[PDB]
């Protein structure tokens, strides 16, 4: 029969840590470890929070570690053995048809923009993105990008990038650990106001300790936009690899479950009737097992 | 004011279009400021008046030296994956003209109480007996939302396109593009 499991529990990989701020001044960004980090504050208008940089600071520094895992066609609860077997097998068909280079490819684009600085992004006429590589506590290989080149919406190749995709890559498949600290710098203004992700004083700004922070689920959606294989119109972008496509912005779900183009539809063609989908539609798919989920039947 | 430019706000996932209006109107704001000049204009070329919206395209009316000093200007760097443009092409000839004003309001009638401890020394509660709380003025005109790095409260900016006139008045424009007295065509 070969049917879906009922409980289809899969873990997230590329894990984000919180992501912090802090603020300081370009051109000393090579000196940015003790940058005094930006403070949520209540303002009298009722009350409401506001975070923003003080006067003697025109940057922000949004740093956050991201683990490449590996092992993302392996579920965490699987209801049935022979359904993960026959999954295992589809995954591992998908990797030697490709051994993950445009998911690690389009995730080093996600780390090398700074689309992980949502609204600190907008506003900046100079954007950088440093990324270091930790392994035993010390900096294997360096990494230094600019978003303001590395566009938002088009998807190119660059031989650092391509250093980085390789080593994305080898994180997912399962060849080594990659421990990735990112850290942001946005030429937002001095002392304008910065957007960190809110906590539910009607509103508040979410802080971890003494300092104000980004959510890491904002860092993971943001790092999950490479979905471009969905039926675009209107001259829309990468949207986020989600189950049928939706998006908060626009109100509205792409890959629409009456079309064959959802996640679902699209797990049940290719690992269950071995019906198997485009190359991009499995790309798709592979990169919504790497966020995870709580698929499976009920 | 012979030559039009029409930026569209490419849509995003991540943000609905006011935002991206309030962004590109401030960034425009801190251009036109660092240039100089009041011969440049502003409209809004889909601006339905059912629901106020200020719609998804914006039109800069401008001179040919200045549009490119406008271009010249690395005011665009940041903005390039949000919107998109095309050239300064020339306006069409039989196109009536049409005014843009900036319609602010009295919002707040604390602050008109705390401007008249300003100039006439008056207590809390002749401000009170004076001026009571429905004084506030709703309006219900297009606006983007910006803050400025002189004053750091964020402020509205309310736009209104005047009647459809037949000809063009010698005036200038705002550091916003919004008109002093100035008109821009409409087509």
């Amino acid at each position: 029969i070969l049917s879906t499991a009922s409980v289809l529990a899969f873990e997230r990989k590329l894990d984000p840590s919180d992501a912090l701020m802090s603020a300081g001044a370009w051109a000393q960004r090579d000196a940015s470890q003790e940058w005094p980090a930006v403070t949520v504050r209540e303002k009298s208008v009722q009350t409401v929070d506001v975070a923003n940089l003080p006067s003697d600071a025109d940057t922000l520094k949004v740093r956050f570690t991201l683990r490449v895992l590996g092992g993302a066609g392996t579920p965490s609860a699987c209801n049935d053995a022979a359904y993960r077997d026959k999954l295992l097998q589809t995954v591992a068909t998908y990797v030697n048809d490709q051994g993950f280079a445009e998911l690690a490819r389009r995730y080093a684009h996600n780390l090398a923009n700074a689309r992980f600085l949502w609204r600190n992004r907008v506003g900046a006429e100079a954007v950088e993105v440093r990324i270091n590589h930790i392994r035993q506590g010390e900096v294997a290989r360096a990494w230094r990008f600019d978003a303001l080149a590395i566009g938002l919406r088009d998807f190119k190749a660059d031989a650092e990038l391509d250093a980085l995709a390789e080593l994305i890559a080898s994180g997912l498949s399962g060849s080594g650990h990659v421990l990735l600290e990112v850290v942001a710098f946005a030429r937002i203004g001095d002392g304008q106001e910065v957007f960190p992700s809110q906590e539910l004083k009607s509103k508040t700004l979410y802080s971890v300790r003494d300092a104000a922070a980004i959510h890491s689920q904002k860092i993971g959606n943001a790092l999950r936009t490479i979905d471009t294989w969905y039926p675009d119109e209107d001259g829309l972008g990468p949207i986020a690899v989600e189950p049928y496509g939706s998006v908060t912005s626009q109100g509205k779900a792409y890959r629409q479950p009456k079309q064959k183009l959802d996640f679902y539809t699209l797990l049940d063609n290719w690992v269950l009737r071995d019906e198997a989908p485009a190359v991009e539609q499995q790309h798709y798919v592979i990169a919504n097992l790497i966020r995870g989920g709580v698929f499976g039947e009920a | 004011m012979d030559h039009y430019l029409d930026i569209r706000l490419r849509p995003d996932p991540e943000f609905p279009p006011a935002q991206l209006m309030s962004v590109l109107f401030g960034k425009l704001h801190q251009a036109l400021v660092a240039q100089g000049g009041d011969r440049i204009g502003v409209s809004f070329p889909d601006l339905d008046e059912s629901r106020s919206r200020l719609g998804e395209r914006l039109r800069i009316h401008a001179s040919a030296d200045d549009l490119r000093a406008l271009l010249a200007r690395p005011w665009l760097e940041g903005l390039r994956d949000h919107l998109q443009f095309g050239e300064p092409a020339v306006v069409p000839h039989p196109t009536p003209y049409r005014q843009v004003s900036r319609v602010q309001a009295k919002s707040n009638p604390e602050r008109l109480r705390r401007r008249l401890m300003r100039r006439h020394d008056l207590s809390e509660e002749e401000a009170r007996k004076r001026i009571p709380d429905t004084v506030a003025r709703a309006l219900d005109l297009p606006f983007v939302t910006l803050r400025s790095q002189s004053t750091g409260q964020h402020f509205r900016l309310f736009i209104r396109h005047g009647p459809l006139q037949v000809t063009a008045e010698e005036g200038g424009f705002t550091c916003y593009g919004l008109s002093k007295g100035g008109f821009v065509p409409w087509f």
